[PDB]
């Protein structure tokens, strides 16, 4: 980060263009009270909610420990401009729900062995609740590829060949029955958010997040891996 | 509709006795008007190994309609010689090719 | 397929993109210049909305030092202001339209100065130019 | 031999309206002059079908179906009539699965139809008509949607229906004129 | 259970004996993850010999 | 009509992937290269047989001495390219030999293609792409292009087959 | 005239017979200038007589009229042609001046002095006299600087020039504060030619154009004065070939570079080449198509921000490789586009979701639709659309014509520069007519390995 | 984007019907190889790039 919302809005597009400052989340000023702060209990409208990751770890199927990864797709992995609702109770319990906005970004990383691991970074339909220092929840992870995506041999779920066009002699291809079927089914993930600062003067919040989800499976043709994503987040309450 | 000699791959369409299309295996399954699932086509075998056996599962019906393009459906042993699955040519073709070049 | 009721989309402006691409229609109809001249109510409403938006939003943006937002606002909805002013002033007698043209030219020079100051990021100069622009816009509106 | 001289130095074009009139069994319409006859019968009761030379997506079809009612209103409300005849836009029967990665589509749906306009009107003779205007979109985005124009009526105990299809890509490039002309000329 | 010597490697143990354990592919002869392999990896040494 | 013939040969036979056609195109392009390079080299190593800037008039067909410097041409092309001709007879025989061999190889390829003996596919690549839905090369893209060409040209190019194809069986990409 | 008997140059190379004839060369140059002015005037008259007001300028195949529109002549707010008389005036003036120039060239080429080195010493010259050539170069540099200043005066005092970025729509503005900052001027000149940077083609406001023209006028005048008062130094005498053909080759290379730059500017620029008079550019059409499809699908009740495409990247909005919010699809390569109708919806970090969800204007939508349908695609017989379309539309973009023609001209003049530089270097050395049989240079060198 | 000659639907009979030509067969082949050049890189109907 290292820039606030006002500082970001004080620039020009030609000054931000190319500097990778559009892939970052704003931080709060010195007026931000620590913890939950002085927020009046109630339900607020969430706006400008963004999450900037700071590390990716991959646990290959068959391993019990996460591993570091190297990003391959440059600065395209920040979710931003999401909108929703935030409710604060008198005790301190808070509930966060995400409705719209850019809440998904495909990401590809490489691991120690040299295997590229695509995954679908998203917090779509986020539903978390808990205290200020911890918010456990879940989200839905849509398929990496759509139903109309066609594989290199022209096989797709809702459009494409249902078999292998090249192997004409093999009438049924019972050996290839596994790869001829495509399913774009969705899955779910888990999240654990936290709140570190809050400014009731302008209705701004910030904290950290840790999420766990699954990598892609090439439309049901692979065993997905588990990926842990951690970083910071920011949002505005109004 | 039987697959002509020219085509390496041919679409699967089903015609009635008047030559009008009635069913096919669609490439774009978002909207379909002659889909086998819609029409409800079934296959029955007369004579041979599968005499008297009727298949109504759409996947099996599609699989058998795919092999009807090649002509008479047969049973092959693709394990003795590890056949890859692409058609070859006969001594007729080899002789003709070699002697034209010569 | 599955039916959806979207009959109210046309009342929301669904045919604007299809009419703008109709090569049979004249260019004035495609660009919307013919409709505004035929119906001056649209021009008057656009002028009033542009004036109100200029006042409130320019004050807010210059106060908080939002230069990009201020310039975009100056050319987002106000983008038809010159054409609307010309159309309104073309329906006036010779002397009245001459005075309106002079006032409009002065106002446009004021807006140009305000945009230059917003680009150069001078808060006090931009505020003074904005006050002058508001005065000139009020004068030209009263002239029409 | 024929003996007919060539039309040298002729300043008149035989046909320039872009439409060719057609006289059928109980109906008449103006078919676009650049469309060729087709041998496909996708819906029950097809008695006429024409498709464009350039793109086969643009086509029209006329259905004459047998019903008991002698009036179109007895088949239900225009909304109910359109709901009953929803097979005219096709069905996603071949796609059997669940998905959540479509652009602006309901879950497990790869196609949708937007009813842009409905209308009920009577001709000069005095026969009621049901006019529809739909835009069906696909998951992949074929041609940016398809425009369907439907005009249905009942005469002598039979239902007469016409559906004119035109891809959006051709629709906004100037081919909407032929489709609208064929749709508006349907007389029974 | 699948060490260097079970795969019939001849020159790789001789490279490893003198202190080369990392590769440009990200892996390490001990099963860990490579940290800045540098010029002197297995591939680097092979390329140096070719040059 | 010849353009349609060429496109048909691409769509149905994969004629671009035939080694005999590759030899033919290599021969044709090499013949053009040889023609241009020989013309330029002869014209830029001439001898000063006149006083006018128009050098076309300093020649006589019945003369004995050659009109250009073979030694200078050989040295130039030896220092520029690495190899050069030192025999005029060998030069001109090579000029004759290249396009004739290219065209003969192309003819043998077309003779082979007459019986649908086309080098159409690589079986290993097809099997790998079938087993692994992530493997893609330019060869598979060319295969898909050929399939599209065949499917969309078959109906009109061959009226005798009476192919009626519903719009939903023709292969097609997303939004295009 | 002359003949091959006393010159040695054939009829197909006959213009080389007047290399050392100053009067005839001057006559030929004056006649050619008259021809250029004649074409300008005649083409302007032809284009002004075939112009209808119901269609935009770029839809009628005009290339000279948009040049006068950008100077603020006969145009109004929004980019609508209002008056036509100034175009007629310009064409008539050009035609009559061409008549005068043609008479002068014919006189100087037919009956004028053949070699003006004895009767007119001021105008006489020798190709090998460096001082005289440098003096002539300085005089013409002063003239060009005066022309640049004349362009500058138009945008300041004589009504101004059309500004497509003016607040409240494009209109003929007056440039009061040109950018004369050395850092700004040097930034355009020494910029990379690749994407994003764009070299000098990326100039995005009229203030920079006017400031650069002030700079170039001052530089040209100062350089002309410098060359009139000086002569080439030793390091310059040691590096160049001093002959008429050599000077011609230098000029040919310079103008080939100029032609390539003009082609690129016509294809890519939007400030000096407003889309109101030239039509949309390449990227502009794709951005407009994505914008209008987003608007239409949003009107049908869809979530554009969260919509996912077949590949899983985003149907309408995706993220640029540096982080900016851009359009989705194949138009992800054109995210460097910046146009007057799209900038108001763009925030500091790219496109603004709320702005394009609640504050999209009908004029913006109309501009997007018009630039989508009039894409710069066509055929040689002027058939609009992609190569797999039908014969329905007779349209080819004015940007395509200028770009293609000027690329062809630039390449051919580069080839001409190569030819003439080689010939000049050979002829000055003295072996342009062939090798000497008596003394062949190669025979005196040691054989290679 | 200054393509070659486009003689598509050029020959038209007296009543307006289109008479095909070798150019139209070439157009059919082009349409075949156009919709399959990039199967998933397009979201909108026009390939303006
Ligand atoms: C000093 C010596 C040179 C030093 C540097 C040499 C580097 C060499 C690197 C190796 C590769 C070769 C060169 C590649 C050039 C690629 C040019 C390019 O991608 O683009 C060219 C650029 C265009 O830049 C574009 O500029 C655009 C301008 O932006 C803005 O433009 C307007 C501004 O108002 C609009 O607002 C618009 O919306 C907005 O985008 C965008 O930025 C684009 O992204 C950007 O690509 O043009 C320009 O730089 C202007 C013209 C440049 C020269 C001519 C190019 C064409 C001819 C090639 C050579 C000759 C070939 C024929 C002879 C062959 C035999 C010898
Ligand atoms: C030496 C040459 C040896 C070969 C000669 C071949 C024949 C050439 C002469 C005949 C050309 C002709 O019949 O030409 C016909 C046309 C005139 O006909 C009219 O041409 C018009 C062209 O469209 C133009 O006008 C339309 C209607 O307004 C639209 O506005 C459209 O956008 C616009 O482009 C329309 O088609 C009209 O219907 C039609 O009547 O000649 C013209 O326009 C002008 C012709 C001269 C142009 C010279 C400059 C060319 C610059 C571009 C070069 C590009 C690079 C090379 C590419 C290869
Ligand atoms: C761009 C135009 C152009 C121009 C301006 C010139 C100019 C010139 N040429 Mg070149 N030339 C050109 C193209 C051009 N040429 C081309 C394309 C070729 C290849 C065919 C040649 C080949 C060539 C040769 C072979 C020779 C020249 C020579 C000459 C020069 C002598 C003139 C003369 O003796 O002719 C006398 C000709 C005539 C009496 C005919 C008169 C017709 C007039 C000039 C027509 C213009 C009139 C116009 C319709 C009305 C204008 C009047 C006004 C009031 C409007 C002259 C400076 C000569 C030279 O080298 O001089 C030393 C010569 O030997 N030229
Ligand atoms: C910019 C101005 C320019 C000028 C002033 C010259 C000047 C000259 N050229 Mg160069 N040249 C130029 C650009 C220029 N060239 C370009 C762009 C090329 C392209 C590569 C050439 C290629 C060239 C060649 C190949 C030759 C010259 C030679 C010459 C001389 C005789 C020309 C002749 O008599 O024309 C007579 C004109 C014609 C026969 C008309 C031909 C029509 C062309 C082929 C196409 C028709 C044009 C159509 C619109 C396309 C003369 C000194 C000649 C030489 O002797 O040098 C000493 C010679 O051999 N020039
Ligand atoms: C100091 C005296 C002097 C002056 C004022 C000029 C001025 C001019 N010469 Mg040069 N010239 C001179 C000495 C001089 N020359 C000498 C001694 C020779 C050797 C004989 C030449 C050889 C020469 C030739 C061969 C040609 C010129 C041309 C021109 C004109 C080029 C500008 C133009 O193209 O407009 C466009 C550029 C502008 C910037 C717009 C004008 C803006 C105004 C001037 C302000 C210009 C009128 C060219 C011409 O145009 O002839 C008619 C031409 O072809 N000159
Ligand atoms: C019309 C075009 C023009 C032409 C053809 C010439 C031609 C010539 N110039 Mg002149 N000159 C011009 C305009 C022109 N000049 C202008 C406008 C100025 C004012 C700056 C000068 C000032 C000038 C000086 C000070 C000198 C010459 C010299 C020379 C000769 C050397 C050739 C050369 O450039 O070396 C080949 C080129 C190079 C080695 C590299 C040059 C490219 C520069 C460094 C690029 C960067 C530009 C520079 C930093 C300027 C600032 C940028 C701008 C934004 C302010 C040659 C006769 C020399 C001489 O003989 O004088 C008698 C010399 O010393 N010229
Ligand atoms: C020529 C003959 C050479 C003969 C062999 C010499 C040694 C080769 C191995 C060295 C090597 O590869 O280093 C390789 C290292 C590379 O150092 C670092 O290595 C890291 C590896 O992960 C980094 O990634 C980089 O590769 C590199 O920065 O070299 C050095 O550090 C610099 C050494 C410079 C030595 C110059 C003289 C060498 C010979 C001196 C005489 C013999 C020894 C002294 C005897 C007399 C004592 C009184
Ligand atoms: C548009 C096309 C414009 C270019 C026309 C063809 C130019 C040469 C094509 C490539 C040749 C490669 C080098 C081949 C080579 O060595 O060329 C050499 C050849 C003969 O040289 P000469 O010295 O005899 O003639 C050139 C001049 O010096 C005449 O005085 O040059 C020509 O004949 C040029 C003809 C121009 C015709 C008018 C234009
Ligand atoms: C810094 C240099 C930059 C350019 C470097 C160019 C390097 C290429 C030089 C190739 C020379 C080979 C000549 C063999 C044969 C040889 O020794 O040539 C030498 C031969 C000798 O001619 P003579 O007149 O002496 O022959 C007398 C007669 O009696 C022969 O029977 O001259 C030629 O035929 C010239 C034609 C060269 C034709 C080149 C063919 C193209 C190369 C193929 C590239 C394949 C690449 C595969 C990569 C996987
Ligand atoms: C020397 C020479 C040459 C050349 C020449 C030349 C290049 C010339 C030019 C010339 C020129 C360049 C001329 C011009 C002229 C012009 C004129 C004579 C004009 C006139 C005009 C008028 C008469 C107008 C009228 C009008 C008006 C006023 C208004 C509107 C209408 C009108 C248009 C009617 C040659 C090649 C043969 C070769 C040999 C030598
Ligand atoms: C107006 C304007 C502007 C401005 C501009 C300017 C100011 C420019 C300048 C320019 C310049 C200032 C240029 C320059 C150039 C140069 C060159 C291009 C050079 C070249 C050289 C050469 C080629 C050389 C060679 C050689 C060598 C190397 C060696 C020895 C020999 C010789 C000498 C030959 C701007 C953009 C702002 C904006 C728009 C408008
Ligand atoms: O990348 Mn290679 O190909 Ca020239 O078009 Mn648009 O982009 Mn894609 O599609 Mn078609
Ligand atoms: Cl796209």
């Amino acid at each position: 980060g290292n820039f606030t919302f006002d500082e970001l809005q004080a620039k020009s597009y030609l000054e931000v263009k190319g500097s990778t400052l559009a892939n970052q989340c704003p931080i709060l000023g010195a007026d931000a009270q620590q913890g939950l702060g002085d927020v009046k209990p109630g339900t607020f409208q969430l706006d400008k909610f963004c999450m900037e990751p700071s590390s990716f770890k991959v646990k290959m199927p068959g391993s019990k420990e996460f591993e570091p990864s190297t990003l391959l797709t440059r600065n395209t992995y920040s979710l931003d401009q999401m909108t929703g609702s935030v409710t604060v109770k008198g005790d301190g319990s808070v509930a966060l729900k995400q409705q719209d906005g850019i809440d998904f970004a495909p990401v590809t990383v490489k691991i120690r062995g040299g295997e590229m691991v695509p995954f679908m970074f998203t917090v779509k339909n986020l539903n978390i609740e808990g205290k200020a220092d911890g918010l456990t929840g879940d989200f839905t992870v849509p398929s990496y590829r759509g139903a109309t995506f066609m594989d290199p041999q022209g096989r797709g779920a809702a459009s494409g060949w249902e078999y292998v066009k090249g192997l004409a002699a093999a009438g049924a291809q019972e050996e290839l029955a596994a790869e001829n079927v495509k399913s774009a089914a969705a899955t779910v993930g888990e999240a654990a958010f936290a709140i570190a600062s809050t400014d009731a003067a302008t209705g701004e919040i910030a904290g950290v997040f840790v999420t766990r989800q699954l990598a892609d499976d090439d439309l049901g043709s692979k065993d997905p891996a588990t990926i842990e994503i951690e970083g910071i987040w920011y949002g505005q309450l109004s | 509709r039987r697959m002509p000699t020219f085509f390496e791959t041919f679409p699967v369409v089903l015609l009635d006795k008047d030559g009008v299309v009635r069913a096919d295996v669609p490439f774009r399954r978002s909207e379909s008007k002659y889909s086998i699932e819609q029409v409800g086509v079934s296959v029955t075998f007369y004579g041979g190994e599968l005499d008297g056996v009727t298949f109504s599962d759409p996947a099996t019906v599609k699989k058998y309609a795919r092999r009807a393009q090649l002509g008479e459906i047969f049973e092959f042993d693709r394990a003795t010689l590890q056949s890859d699955g692409v058609f070859r040519t006969s001594p007729r073709g080899w002789f003709t090719f070699a002697h034209l070049c010569f | 397929l599955d039916l959806f009721d979207d009959r109210k989309a046309r009342q929301a402006g669904f045919d604007i993109i299809y009419e703008a691409r109709d090569l049979d229609l004249p260019q004035g109809v495609r660009d919307g210049l013919a409709q505004a001249r035929e119906n001056l109510d649209v021009a008057k409403a656009r002028i009033k909305e542009a004036e109100k938006r200029i006042d409130a939003d320019l004050d807010a943006y210059i106060a908080k030092a939002y230069w990009t937002e201020g310039r975009n606002e100056l050319r987002r909805q106000v983008g038809t202001l010159r054409f609307d002013l010309n159309a309104v002033a073309d329906t006036l007698p010779k002397a009245a339209k001459k005075e309106a043209q002079a006032a409009k030219n002065e106002f446009l020079a004021a807006v140009e100065a305000l945009d230059l100051q917003l680009r150069k990021k001078n808060g006090d100069k931009a505020a003074a130019a904005l006050a002058d622009t508001k005065a000139k816009l009020d004068a030209v509106i009263a002239k029409l | 031999a024929y003996g007919d001289a060539a039309r040298v130095f002729a300043g008149n074009i035989t046909n320039k309206s872009g439409f060719i009139p057609y006289a059928g069994e109980g109906f008449a319409l103006l078919i676009p002059s650049k469309w060729n006859p087709s041998k496909e019968q996708d819906f029950p009761g097809v008695v006429l079908r024409y498709e464009d030379n350039g793109d086969a997506v643009n086509n029209l079809v006329v259905l004459v179906q047998k019903v008991g009612k002698n009036n179109i209103d007895e088949l239900g409300s225009p909304d109910k009539f359109l709901q009953d005849n929803a097979y005219l836009f096709g069905e996603s029967a071949a796609f059997t699965g669940e998905t959540l990665s479509e652009g602006g589509f309901l879950p497990n749906k790869v196609a949708a139809a937007s009813v842009l306009d409905v209308q009920e009107a009577t001709d000069k003779k005095g026969k009621k008509y049901y006019k529809y205007e739909v835009l069906t979109r696909s998951a992949d985005g074929d041609e940016g949607g398809r425009h369907q124009l439907i005009a249905a009526t009942v005469s002598n105990g039979n239902l007469y229906l016409i559906k004119v299809q035109c891809g959006d890509k051709r629709w906004f490039k100037g081919a909407k004129r032929e489709a609208i002309g064929a749709w508006d000329s349907f007389t029974v | 259970l699948n060490p260097m010597w079970r795969q019939g490697m001849f020159v790789l143990p001789f490279m490893t004996r003198l202190g080369i354990t990392q590769s440009w592919g990200g892996w390490t002869i001990s099963g860990e993850t490579a940290s800045n392999p540098g010029i002197w990896s297995y591939e680097g040494v092979a390329a140096a010999h070719i040059i | 009509a010849i353009f349609r013939f060429i496109l048909f040969f691409q769509g149905f036979h994969n004629w671009t992937l035939n080694p005999f056609h590759m030899m033919g195109v290599a021969g044709v392009l090499g013949a053009a290269l040889l023609c241009a390079i020989h013309g330029a080299t002869v014209e830029n190593t001439l001898f000063e047989d006149g006083d006018g800037a128009n050098t076309f008039r300093a020649f006589n067909p019945t003369q004995a001495e050659e009109t250009y410097s073979m030694v200078t041409a050989n040295r130039f092309w030896s220092q520029i390219f690495g190899v050069a001709f030192s025999n005029k007879r060998w030069l001109h025989f090579f000029m004759l030999f290249v396009p004739v061999t290219g065209l003969w190889m192309s003819a043998i390829g077309v003779v082979g293609l007459a019986l649908n003996l086309r080098a159409y596919d690589f079986v290993s690549q097809e099997i790998r792409a079938a087993e692994d839905p992530e493997f893609e090369t330019f060869y598979t893209k060319n295969i898909l292009l050929n399939e599209g060409i065949r499917a969309w040209m078959a109906a009109q190019d061959q009226p005798h087959e009476k192919l009626v194809f519903p719009e939903e069986v023709l292969p097609r990409g997303n939004a295009l | 005239g002359r003949d091959q008997e006393s010159t040695g140059f054939a009829w197909w190379a006959g213009n080389a017979r007047l290399i050392n004839l100053s009067g005839k060369l001057l006559g030929a140059h004056v006649a050619h200038a008259g021809l250029i002015v004649f074409w300008a005037g005649a083409m302007n008259l032809f284009e002004v007589a075939h112009f209808v007001p119901e269609k935009p300028m770029y839809e009628q195949g005009l290339i000279l009229l948009p040049h006068l529109a950008t100077l603020g002549y006969g145009v109004g707010p929004g980019g609508e042609v209002i008056d036509t008389y100034p175009y007629f005036v310009s064409g008539v003036l050009h035609l009559i001046s061409s008549a005068v120039l043609g008479f002068g060239g014919v006189y100087h080429s037919l009956v004028g002095p053949e070699t003006l080195e004895e009767s007119f010493p001021f105008f006489g010259y020798v190709w090998k006299d460096k001082n005289k050539m440098t003096t002539i170069l300085g005089i013409h540099l002063i003239v060009l600087g005066l022309g640049a200043w004349l362009l500058v005066w138009k945008a300041m005092y004589f009504g101004g020039i059309y500004d497509t970025w003016a607040p409240g729509g494009g209109d003929v503005r007056i440039i009061t504060n040109p950018t004369v900052s050395p850092g700004v001027i040097f930034g355009y000149l020494f910029r990379s030619p690749f994407g994003g940077d764009g070299w000098i083609v990326s100039v995005d406001n009229m203030e920079d154009v006017i400031g650069g023209h002030i700079w170039i006028g001052t530089l040209c005048i100062f350089g002309g004065i410098w060359h009139i008062l000086t002569k080439p130094w030793a390091w310059a005498r040691r590096a160049f070939v001093w002959s008429g053909e050599a000077y011609l080759s230098y000029s040919l290379g310079a103008i080939s570079i100029m032609g390539f730059t003009a082609c690129c500017m016509a294809w890519f620029n939007t400030t000096a080449y407003p889309s109101e008079f030239y039509g949309p550019t390449g990227p502009e059409a794709s951005q407009s198509q994505t914008f209008t499809f987003l608007v239409r699908d949003q009107r049908l009740g869809a979530n554009v921000a969260s919509a996912q495409g077949p590949t899983g990247l985003g149907k309408y909005l995706m993220r640029s490789p540096t982080g900016e919010i851009i359009f989705g699809g194949e138009t992800m390569r054109f995210w460097d586009f910046r146009g007057p109708w799209l900038e108001p919806l763009r925030g500091p970090n790219g496109l603004d979701l709320n702005k394009l969800k609640n504050d999209i204007q009908p004029w913006q939508e109309r501009r997007a639709a018009e630039y989508m349908t009039h894409a710069p695609l066509g055929s040689l017989n002027s058939v609009g659309g992609v190569a797999t379309e039908i014969n329905a539309v007779n349209y080819v973009s004015p940007r395509s014509w200028l770009a293609t023609s000027h690329f062809c001209l630039g390449f051919f003049f580069f080839v001409g520069h190569l030819w003439h530089a080689g010939r000049a270097r050979a002829a000055a050395a003295g072996f342009e007519k062939g090798i000497d049989r008596d003394n062949e240079p190669v025979l005196s060198m040691r054989p290679l390995d | 984007n200054l393509n070659g000659f486009n003689f598509n639907q050029s020959v038209v009979d007296s009543q307006g019907r289109v008479i095909n030509t070798w150019a139209d067969i070439i157009n059919r082949a082009n349409l075949g190889m156009e919709v399959m050049h990039e199967r998933n890189a397009h979201n909108f109907p026009l390939d303006l790039a």
